[PDB]
């Protein structure tokens, strides 16, 4: 099927704990950031 | 009309190792193109609409 | 291969996985709303000068929490992963209709951000009343789109809820009957049938107000012979059971923890907490007009809800005595799971005296639409359902991932946490009696106090959410893979490894009938 | 539970970089936000 | 006469928070009465007790509104 | 009820098919003589303004935005009255 | 190799794009009821019948085809779809609690009666009473029709199956009529709101089960049924019954007891 | 009015704003003793290294944890209904005052002799005289007579809004197309205050509502001089 | 009145739900479909865990009624006794499909 264990079944890789530092900052950094930008930009219309 | 099942089985459980969806053969793969094909690029469409509608057009 | 897997999948568990990943995000989100709303009260003044704005927030910040955070996360998340593996079946009832469940809430998620990016946003309360709510009061697409992202996050829920009843009824061993099924899954079955029931009645109420605002009907609108009153109806009597079915997971999971880190092999008195689990159901449907106490309704009316209200405590206090039951004698283990699991059953117990005191009409007469409601629902629902949620995570993770959290890093969490959450919403009980409403951008001189405290405690819990972040790198960054899990006896779902294989029991489990 | 020591140990130096950079990964983009929110207010 | 009227009384068939109907059913009686009166050469003044409810109890807009109506011919009420 | 009828000793599809055709066929044939009878167009009637009626919140998204989805100019007026 | 008698699907597309398809829906009516744009309403509309097609033609090839539903895997889509069918009452209700709060307690506005000033129900004694001994007798015919499969009788099963199709179209024509003879609209305060949204609700539901008996029409051509297994044609006259009943509780409520 | 650092209810104006706090006491009481109880069970059953994880019997120890909260709902039921019947009672009133709700302040109507009415607005922060309380002024308050049976009946010309009055124990919704009655009874003359109890929009955080008792006598005079 | 033309299971069943009915037509049962009954459980008198690999999870209801499952790897070789009742049940490997 497709591969199986600890680190595998999951859709990102964690093979490199840098590289999923940075994809896991993006993820939820996003995230939080959201709603700041969505008032941001209803500040800015009007 | 006639009993045309057990074509279809031998068809359908012939193993080809295909997914059910393209077990049909050419076609099943053309009508998947085109559906995914229009949801893809519908959705890209009301991402752009949503984009528009985001901002006032005074 | 990628796209297979994660896009297509029919595989319960990387359904599930999906669902956390959801879950987690939306939480993120959920919290920024809320940091925003207390940023807003943090001093008296205005900070964002915009109250459409700040009415949006709130209306936003309970969205995400209750239909992208909490409903995905247990039910979801915990429901897929689980519910298989504890009866002992190959994968859901309908593991393909149950990837649609999933993928219609990121859209139903866009349809919310989408609400809040066109016009003014929709800042009409989560309970979104017309008329306030109406083509009038609230012109332009922005209600509009919201009441779709509900109907999205309602189909995912309704199907998803026809595919556990199913699969919980029919795909156990042949020999184990319902009263040989963990009480994870009782809980995960009863929250479906609340949600089978409820959810086509909100969207038969939310549809009305679509028409009213789209297609020139009255259904709330008194110049057509309509009623405002008639909408409430409908929303509350799905928002009730909505509520129970936003804690029954938890409980369920509480009942696991707590048994688990006690070192029993069984709950206390589980047909009790059955029991419990239906009764709460069953009456869940019939008392939501203490929703509305101050509408004007008829006194006999009033004395009904007041009463039916109550009853429920009974089957409630059933399950939080077999809890400390459970407790009791035990060999326990000071993990943070049960950590959190402790937590849950202090402040949720708190949360819900308070609402033995809001089921009084008369004092909710004083109460209704206070600081005093924000903080009971904030103890049971806030508290309870993110406590049991953080257990059952720190609990399953390696089941999951097949790593180890650091315990200390995790105890510490659970330490930042409680003091974060109690700071910010102890003090609510004070503004509630002393008179401040919900849903305001600023109060009288007199609440700055309660209002500058609650919204530091806010900040703390923050600290606490970007420690489980980091928490959560931890794990993955270090790979301590799973070796031996005790009182797997009792705990199935911990039998085939961590974590493990993508189809299990493939090969069903034997069970006698003796 | 018991498990296998760490396949790539985490030392402390790499756990205040994982972590301080959780942090600054919430706090800067809302700290800009907010910081700004008098020049968003009125223009 | 028969009056010195300080405000609308309790109405046994309107006992409840809800007090729209009480409002309309004596905005309706008095319009009933008062067309009656006029109609068969008669008096008014009978009519006072519900005009006094009812313009205690109704609320200014909703009078002018049911008025501007009955005028109008748009009445949705039987009078 | 035990209706009028009878037969029970074993409800197979000989006697659904009974019913099919000596019963609920027989039952659409005298509705439909009845309905295709007492139709005809009924006078429609005197045009009033009431308040409660012909709604208009929003405007339809659909043609002038005034008429109604299923528009009949004949029985069907617009808030300001009948058309010509 | 399992040794249990449940079905493991293979990775389908379809969860995808009827997600999307749902979205461009939502998106699309959004479109449509404020900028004026039925462009996204259209792709969406499209992509749904797509997967809607899609979907359960690989069910079929699951089953008819490949075999997969054995006796626990049908008792199980069984429990489904009870489930689902009750999940529409439940939405039935919230419409005729509707009806029954606002014909109960008629404000002032309707002038404080029901039916409100101004509205002239239809005689119920008329084409509404043909719809139900419409709808009643497609429940007879449909019997007939699963009586008929269940005995190996392909013709007949055919002609009443047929039959009662045609009965499906009769009441969707004659509600269309109607609609339009119809002296009062949806914009005609909360009668109009109330009748037009139950019955519009109600007859898009006849539309579906119709398109579902169609289906259960073509199969049964193609011999896909056997005397023994059909749950898709089981499936399809639950749901006929649960729209008959659905009318029985219209037609009373709305249709008679409310003129 | 709150005052800084409250932690209860504010001062009962009226007789039954009265009866709630009592109330409110009683239930509280109980409300701390499970909540305290539990606490403590809860450090009981983790403070010891005595052990017994064999099966334990259920069915007899439910009885007790069935029965006892059965008593105790039953024990605030009792009073929180006795005081919810009572609010009903039949009060006959010397005077009935209308308001209504707006987008965004209120209107009020006395019109059982005079057809009297105006506007109640919040006083802008700007606007406010030394000493006024900043969100809750109003530029014309709600003069009412001290020590009389009021009837108030709240309905609204737009979107929801909610009469609120904390001291006299108040709150009725403001909903369009219906006229909701309460009574009013204060015990003293002085300000009273309250908020709009229901999300109405942008400005539901202000627009207040301030009554202010007098004697009947005054009333009048300030009444005829409102016309 | 009467005919015929719709295709029985025997004549038209494939895949799975094929083999399921036939062997239940032999009294068998390789896909798990009944609950298997108790022998005594005594060490000369074990359960027969069907089984077509080296190890199967047993479930184990010691008392008629009990809520509470224990559940174990039976691995082929010596029998096993259930953790909870020490019931006897021993792995008989392989085989099924042909
Ligand atoms: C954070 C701000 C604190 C401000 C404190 C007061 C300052 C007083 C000055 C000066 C004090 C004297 C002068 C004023 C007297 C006013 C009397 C009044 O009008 O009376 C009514 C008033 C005031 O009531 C009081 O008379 C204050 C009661 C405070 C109880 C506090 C428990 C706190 C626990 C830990 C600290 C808080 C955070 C964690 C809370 C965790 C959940 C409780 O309003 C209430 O009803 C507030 C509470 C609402 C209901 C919560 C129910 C369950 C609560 C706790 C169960 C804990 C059990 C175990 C025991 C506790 C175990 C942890
Ligand atoms: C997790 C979600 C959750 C849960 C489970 C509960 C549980 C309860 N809720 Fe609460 N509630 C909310 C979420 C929840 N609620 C939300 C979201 C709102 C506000 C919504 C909005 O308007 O935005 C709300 C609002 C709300 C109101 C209306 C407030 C108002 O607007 O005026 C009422 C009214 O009675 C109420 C009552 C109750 C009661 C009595 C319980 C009970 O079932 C709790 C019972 C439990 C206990 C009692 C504690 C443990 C028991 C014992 C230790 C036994 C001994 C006890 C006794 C003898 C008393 N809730
Ligand atoms: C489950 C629901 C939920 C949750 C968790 C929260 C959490 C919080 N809420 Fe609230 N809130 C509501 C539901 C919720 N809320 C509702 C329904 C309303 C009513 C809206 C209305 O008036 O219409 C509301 C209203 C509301 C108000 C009143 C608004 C007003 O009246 O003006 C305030 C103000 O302080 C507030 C604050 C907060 C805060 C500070 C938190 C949180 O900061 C508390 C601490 C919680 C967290 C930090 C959660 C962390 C969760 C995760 C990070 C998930 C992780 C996932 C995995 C690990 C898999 N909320
Ligand atoms: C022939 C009988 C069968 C009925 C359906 C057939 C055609 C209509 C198109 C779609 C209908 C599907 C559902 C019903 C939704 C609204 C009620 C429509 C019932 C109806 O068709 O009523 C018509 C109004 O049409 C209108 O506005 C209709 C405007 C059409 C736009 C539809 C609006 C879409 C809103 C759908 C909401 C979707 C939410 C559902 C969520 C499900 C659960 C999540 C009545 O006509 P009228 O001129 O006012 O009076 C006749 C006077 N001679
Ligand atoms: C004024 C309001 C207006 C709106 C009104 C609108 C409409 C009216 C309402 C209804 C009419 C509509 C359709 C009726 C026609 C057919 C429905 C299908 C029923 C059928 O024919 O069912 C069969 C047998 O009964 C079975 O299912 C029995 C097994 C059922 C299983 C599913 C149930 C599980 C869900 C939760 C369980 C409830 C628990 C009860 C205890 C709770 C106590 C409080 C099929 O078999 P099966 O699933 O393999 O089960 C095996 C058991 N023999
Ligand atoms: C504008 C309006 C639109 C109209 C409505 C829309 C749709 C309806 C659709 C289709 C149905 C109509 C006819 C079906 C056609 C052919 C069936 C062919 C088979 C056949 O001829 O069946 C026969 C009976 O059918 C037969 O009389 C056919 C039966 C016809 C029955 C209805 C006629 C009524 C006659 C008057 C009697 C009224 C008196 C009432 C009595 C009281 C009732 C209790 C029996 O024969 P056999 O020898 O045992 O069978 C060998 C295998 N076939
Ligand atoms: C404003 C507009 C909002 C619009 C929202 C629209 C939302 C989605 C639109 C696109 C959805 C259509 C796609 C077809 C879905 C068919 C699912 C189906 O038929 O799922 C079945 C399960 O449910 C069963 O039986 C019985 C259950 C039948 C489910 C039919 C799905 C209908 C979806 C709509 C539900 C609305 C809720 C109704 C109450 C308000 C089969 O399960 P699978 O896992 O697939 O396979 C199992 C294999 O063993 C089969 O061999
Ligand atoms: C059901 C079995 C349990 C039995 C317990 C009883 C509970 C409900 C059934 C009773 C419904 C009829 C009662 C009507 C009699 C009163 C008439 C009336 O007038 O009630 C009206 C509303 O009733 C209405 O719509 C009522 C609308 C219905 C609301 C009930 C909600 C339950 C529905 C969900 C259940 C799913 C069942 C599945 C179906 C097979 C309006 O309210 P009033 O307050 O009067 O306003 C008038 C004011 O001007 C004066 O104060
Ligand atoms: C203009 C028209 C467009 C309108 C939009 C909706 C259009 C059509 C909906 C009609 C539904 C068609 C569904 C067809 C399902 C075919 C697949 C089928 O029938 O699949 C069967 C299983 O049942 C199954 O999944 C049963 C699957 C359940 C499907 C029923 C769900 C209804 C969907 C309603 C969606 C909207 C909800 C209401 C909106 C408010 C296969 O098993 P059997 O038949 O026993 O065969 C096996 C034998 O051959 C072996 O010998
Ligand atoms: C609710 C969650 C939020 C919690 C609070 C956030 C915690 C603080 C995070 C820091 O945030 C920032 O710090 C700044 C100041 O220290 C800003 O810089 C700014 O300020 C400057 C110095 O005063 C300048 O040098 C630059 O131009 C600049 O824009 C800034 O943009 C922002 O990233
Ligand atoms: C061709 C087929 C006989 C069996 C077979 O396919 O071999 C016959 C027998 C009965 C069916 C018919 C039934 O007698 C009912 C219908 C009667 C007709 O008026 C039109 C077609 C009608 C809808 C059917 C079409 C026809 O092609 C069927 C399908
Ligand atoms: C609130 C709801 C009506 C909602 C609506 O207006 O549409 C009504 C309908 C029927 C009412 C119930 C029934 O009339 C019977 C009961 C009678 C009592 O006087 C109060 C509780 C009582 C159990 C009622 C509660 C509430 O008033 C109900 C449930
Ligand atoms: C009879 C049933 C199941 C027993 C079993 O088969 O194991 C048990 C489970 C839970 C029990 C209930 C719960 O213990 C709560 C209640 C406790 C009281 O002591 C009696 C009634 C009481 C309401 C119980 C009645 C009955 O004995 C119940 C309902
Ligand atoms: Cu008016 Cu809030
Ligand atoms: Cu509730
Ligand atoms: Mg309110
Ligand atoms: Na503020
Ligand atoms: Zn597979
Ligand atoms: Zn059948
Ligand atoms: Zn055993």
């Amino acid at each position: 099927h497709y591969e199986e264990g600890p680190g595998k079944n999951i859709p990102f890789s964690v093979e490199n704990k840098w590289r999923l530092l940075a994809m896991m900052t993006l993820f939820f950094g996003s995230g939080f950031a959201a709603p700041f930008f969505i008032v941001r930009h209803q500040l800015l219309k009007k | 009309f006639e009993n045309r099942v057990a074509e279809k089985q031998k068809l359908f459980q012939e193993d080809n190792g295909l997914p059910v969806h393209l077990k049909g053969g050419a076609t099943d793969n053309i009508l998947y193109r085109v559906t995914m094909t229009l949801c893809l690029g519908g959705t890209l469409y009301s991402l752009y609409c949503l984009g528009w509608a985001s901002f006032p057009h005074k | 291969m990628f796209i297979n897997r994660w896009l297509f999948s029919t595989n319960h568990k990387d359904i599930g996985t999906l669902y956390l990943l959801f879950g987690a995000w939306a939480g993120m989100v959920g919290t920024a709303l809320s940091l925003l709303i207390r940023a807003e009260l943090g001093q008296p003044g205005t900070l964002l000068g915009d109250d459409q704005i700040y009415n949006v927030v709130v209306t936003a910040h309970a969205f995400v929490m209750i239909f992208f955070m909490v409903m995905p996360i247990m039910i979801g998340g915990f429901g897929n992963w689980l519910v298989p593996l504890m009866i002992g079946a190959p994968d859901m009832a309908f593991p393909r209709m149950n990837n649609m469940s999933f993928w219609l809430l990121p859209p139903s998620f866009l349809l919310l951000l989408a609400s809040s990016m066109v016009e003014a946003g929709a800042g009409t309360g989560w309970t979104v009343y017309p008329p306030l709510a109406g083509n009038l009061a609230h012109a332009g697409a922005s209600v509009d789109l919201t009441i779709f992202s509900l109907h999205l996050a309602g189909v995912s829920s309704i199907l998803g809820a026809i595919n556990f009843i199913t699969t919980i009824i029919n795909m156990k061993p042949p020999a184990m009957s319902q009263y040989q099924t963990p009480l994870f899954v009782w809980s995960v079955m009863i929250t479906a049938v609340l949600l089978l029931l409820s959810l086509p009645v909100l969207a038969a109420g939310i549809t009305m107000l679509l028409t009213d605002r789209n297609l020139n009907t009255t259904f709330f609108d008194p110049a057509g012979g309509g009623d405002p009153i008639l909408y409430q109806h409908l929303f509350w009597f799905f928002g009730h059971p909505e509520v129970y079915i936003l804690i029954l997971p938890g409980f369920g999971m509480i009942s696991h923890i707590v048994t688990y880190y006690s070192g029993k092999k069984e709950p206390f008195g589980y047909m009790g907490m059955v029991w419990a689990m239906m009764s709460i159901g069953f009456l869940g449907f019939i008392v939501w007009a203490h929703h509305m106490f101050t509408v004007g309704m008829d006194v006999d009316t009033r004395a009904y809800f007041t009463s039916a209200t109550m009853i429920i405590a009974i089957p409630t206090g059933v399950k939080v005595f077999s809890w400390l039951a459970t407790l009791h004698g035990g060999n326990i283990k000071w993990s943070p799971a049960m950590m959190w699991a402790l937590g849950f059953i202090f402040l949720f117990t708190v949360g819900g005296l308070t609402g033995i005191v809001l089921a009084n009409s008369s004092l909710d007469i004083v109460l209704h639409d206070t600081y005093y409601v924000v903080a009971h629902f904030h103890y049971v629902l806030s508290m309870g359902a993110v406590f049991a949620i953080m257990g059952g995570f720190v609990h399953w993770f390696p089941l999951f991932s097949g790593y180890t959290l650091n315990d200390t890093w995790a105890k510490i969490h659970f330490a930042i946490m409680f003091v974060g959450v109690n700071m910010t919403f102890f003090p609510q009980h004070f503004l509630g009696l002393s008179g401040m409403p919900r849903r305001y951008s600023d109060y009288p001189d007199a609440y700055t106090m309660w209002n500058t405290i609650s919204s530091m405690g806010s900040f703390i819990s923050l600290t606490a959410v970007m420690l489980m972040v980091f928490i959560i790198w931890e794990a993955f960054a270090s790979k301590r893979e799973v070796l031996t899990v005790d009182l797997t006896t009792t705990n199935l779902e911990w039998l085939n490894g961590c974590p493990p294989p993508y189809h299990t029991f493939e090969e069903p489990t034997y069970v006698n009938l003796k | 539970i018991t498990a296998k020591p760490a396949k790539t140990p985490t030392s402390p130096k790499e756990q205040a970089i994982g972590l301080s950079v959780t942090f600054l990964s919430f706090l800067l983009p809302a700290g800009w936000v907010l910081y700004h929110l008098d020049n968003y207010k009125k223009s | 006469k028969i009056k010195n009227y300080q405000t609308a009384p309790f109405d046994s068939r309107f006992p409840n928070q809800n007090q729209t109907r009480n409002c309309w059913q004596n905005y309706l009686d008095f319009h009933r009465c008062e067309k009656a009166m006029t109609a068969k050469g008669g008096d008014v003044s009978v009519c006072e007790w519900y005009r006094r409810v009812y313009k205690s109890l109704c609320p200014i807009s909703w009078v002018s509104t049911w008025d501007d109506r009955r005028a109008e011919g748009t009445f949705p009420g039987k009078i | 009820a035990s209706a009028a009828k009878g037969d029970h000793g074993g409800t197979g599809a000989r006697t659904w098919r009974f019913l099919t055709f000596g019963l609920a066929l027989p039952s659409v044939a005298l509705c439909t003589l009845n309905s295709w009878l007492h139709s005809g167009h009924r006078e429609r009637p005197a045009f009033i303004p009431y308040h409660h009626l012909r709604i208009r919140t929003k405007p339809f998204s659909w043609g002038d935005g005034n008429h109604t989805f299923f528009h009949n100019p004949r029985v069907n007026p617009l808030p300001t009255g009948y058309e010509k | 190799h399992q040794t249990h008698a449940y079905h493991m699907v293979n990775p389908s597309p379809w969860p995808l794009t009827g997600a999307l398809s749902a979205l461009l829906m939502t998106s699309g009516l959004t479109m449509w009821f404020h900028f004026n744009s039925m462009t996204l309403l259209m792709i969406g509309l499209t992509t749904n019948m797509l997967t809607m097609y899609q979907w359960w033609r690989d069910v079929i090839r699951e089953s008819t085809f490949q075999g997969h539903h054995t006796p626990a895997v049908q008792k199980g889509l069984r429990y489904g779809m009870i489930l689902f069918i009750i999940s529409e009452v439940l939405f039935f209700t919230g419409f005729f609690w509707a009806f029954y709060h606002s014909s109960l307690a008629p404000t002032p506005e309707l002038g404080g009666c029901w039916p409100p000033t101004g509205i002239h129900p239809l005689n119920p004694l008329e084409v509404p009473l043909l719809n139900t001994s419409v709808l009643l007798a497609s429940g007879v015919s449909i019997t007939w029709a699963h009586h008929s499969l269940m005995e190996g009788d392909r013709k007949h099963m055919l002609q009443a199956l047929f039959i009662t199709i045609t009965l499906g179209v009769y009441f969707t024509l004659l509600q269309a009529s109607e609609y339009y003879e119809a002296p009062f609209t949806i914009s005609d305060g909360v009668y109009g709101s109330t009748f037009f949204v139950a019955t519009g609700f109600h007859g898009l539901h006849v539309i579906i089960g119709s398109t579902f008996l169609i289906v259960c029409f073509f199969r049964q051509l193609k011999f896909h049924f056997t005397s023994n297994h059909h749950f898709g044609f089981e499936a399809a006259a639950w749901y006929w019954h649960f729209v008959d009943v659905v009318w029985l509780f219209l037609y009373v409520s709305i249709y008679w007891w409310g003129s | 009015m709150a005052y800084p650092m409250q932690l209860g209810f504010q001062d009962a104006t009226s007789p039954i704003m009265e009866e709630l706090l009592h109330f409110h006491d009683h239930t509280l009481m109980i409300v701390f003793l499970i909540s305290s109880l539990v606490l403590y069970i809860i450090s009981l059953m983790l403070t010891t290294k005595l052990t017994h994880t064999s099966t334990m019997d259920a069915q007899e120890v439910e009885t007790i944890w069935t029965i006892l909260p059965a008593i105790i709902l039953i024990l605030i039921a009792l009073p929180s209904l006795r005081i919810l019947y009572m609010m009903d009672e039949i009060n006959n009133p010397s005077l009935t005052v209308k308001t209504m709700g707006h987008q965004w302040y209120w209107s009020y109507e006395y019109t059982d002799y005079e057809d009297l009415s105006f506007d109640s607005y919040m006083i802008p922060t700007s606007e406010l005289k030394p000493g006024e309380l900043r969100l809750l002024e109003v530029d014309n308050r709600v003069v009412l007579p001290m020590e009389m049976t009021i009837r108030m009946l709240v309905s609204s010309e737009d979107v929801l809004h909610s009469w609120a009055v904390p001291s006299l124990g108040l709150k009725t919704d403001a909903i369009p197309g219906r006229l909701n009655q309460t009574t009013l009874m204060s015990s003293r003359p002085g300000l009273y205050y309250g908020q709009c109890s229901e999300i109405c929009g942008s400005n539901h955080s202000f627009m207040p509502i301030v009554l202010e008792l007098v004697p009947l006598k005054y009333f009048e005079k300030w009444s005829a001089s409102m016309l | 009145a009467s005919g015929g033309g719709v295709p029985t299971d025997e004549e038209q069943a494939t895949g799975l739900e094929r083999e399921v009915m036939l062997a239940a037509r032999k009294g068998q049962d390789p896909y798990n479909i009944l609950a298997p009954k108790a022998t005594s459980g005594t060490k000369e008198d074990p359960n027969l865990v069907p089984s077509i690999t080296n190890k199967r999870i047993v479930g184990c209801i010691c008392e008629e009624d009990n809520s509470t499952v224990i559940w174990f790897w039976l691995h082929k070789g010596e029998a096993q006794r259930c953790p909870s009742c020490g019931t006897h049940y021993k792995l008989v490997p392989h085989q099924l499909a042909h």
